[PDB]
């Protein structure tokens, strides 16, 4: 789904040491472990929004399975 | 300023691929999501991407590295048994 | 608030690895670290019992606060 | 047996002191907390040092060590400023 350059770009906005860099295996491995973190967002939001009788996900299902998600992945 | 450009260029991009794995999810469970939660999810990815880059700082750096490698990312996934393996998985497959 | 004797055996429970051991510095920073996060849920689940006109604390102000305590504790 | 009646002679000793701890809240913001919260919070107590443990023990691992040390616990606190403030002070106390 992501693309390892723009993974890439991504983290380093974030890095708050100069000496930070990232190998080309850990662009890799985090571009599928951001894949899997949208796509568990989308798959519990739209669960919730199925248990709430809608068929349009909204951001209070967001909202709902937000927490346990953040908790997820730490 | 660049910067600020440069955040607006990076979040465009999480949302691009926010709405392709979204519209993956709807098709295969026949919801679709508005373009509200699509943006919602995609803000949401872009901060936790913030804390996923900053702990692989730290946890590269607790081992005396500054490169991050895939063992920093292995760490990252500790606490979730199937979560690690996935990621191993993708490790193992690398050359 | 916890005693770093206590606190050894807490962790110990948990190791996977039977090498593992933990320094006395370790032991009470731990015991610290521990005595805040007690100290927190308490108050926080103090002042949503307090938000709901009860002075009573009970599970539910508990439960409505864990998912952002835990989350603030990683 | 053995293994069962530890946990439970721990999960008391954490009990005990997560009362101790709710009743010195209590008398300051004029709140009770009944039995059975302090019970829930002692358990989540009790849970939560299984996380820190099990973080703990790969933190230092991942340094190559076997033993854990306050480079650890400090990694522990890393996300929050606050906490991380205060857990360095209390280090930085030490002999």
């Amino acid at each position: 789904g992501f693309r390892k350059e723009t993974v890439e770009r991504l983290l380093r906005l974030h890095f708050r040491d100069g000496r930070t860099r990232v190998n080309g295996d850990a662009l890799l491995l985090m571009a599928e472990l951001l894949k899997v973190f949208v796509r568990e967002a989308a798959a519990r939001a739209a669960r919730q929004a199925q248990a709430e009788d809608l068929e349009k996900v909204d951001i209070e299902h967001v909202e709902k399975v937000l927490p346990q998600l953040l908790l997820d992945f730490v | 300023e660049q910067r600020e450009l440069l955040i607006q260029r990076l979040r465009a991009a999480v949302h691009y691929t926010t709405g392709a794995l979204a519209q993956d999810v709807a098709e295969d469970k026949g919801v679709l999501f508005s373009k509200q939660t699509v943006a919602a999810i995609s803000e949401i990815t872009f901060r936790q991407a913030e804390n996923f880059a900053r702990d692989l700082e730290m946890f590269a750096r607790h081992a005396k590295r500054s490169t991050i490698t895939s063992e920093d990312v292995k760490l990252l996934a500790r606490r979730s048994n199937s979560l690690l393996k996935y990621i191993t998985q993708k490790s193992d497959e690398l050359a």
